[PDB]
């Protein structure tokens, strides 16, 4: 008349803090751009979207 | 908290598959876990004995 309980459940590993993957929805992209601009005798660094 | 004061803390006696005499058995050192994630070709491995201690 003995019984036995048995359990199992998931953990996250100890090393998943290194070894483990982001699952990302990405959405539309943004273009951001530097440029080098030389007019006459100047030269201007911009960055612009 | 955490602690490390071992004084609180006792081994134990797990069931091995497989003993010195290819049977399992009850060991004082018995593997509960193995981690092998390292890129140097180290493991890390649990035992039901404690040591350094």
């Amino acid at each position: 008349e003995n019984t036995q309980l048995s359990e199992a459940y998931v953990e996250f590993a100890p090393d998943c803090t290194i070894d483990h993957a982001v699952a990302l929805k990405v959405h539309t992209a943004a273009l951001k751009v530097g440029l080098r601009i030389v007019y006459g005798n100047t030269t201007a660094h911009l960055d612009t979207f | 908290s955490i602690t490390d004061d071992f004084t609180l803390t006792s081994p134990y006696l797990g069931f091995c598959p497989y003993c010195r005499h290819s049977a399992p058995c009850f060991s004082p050192i018995k593997i509960e876990n193995v981690w092998d994630e390292s890129d140097d070709g180290s493991i890390r491995i649990q035992v039901s004995a404690q040591f350094g201690y």
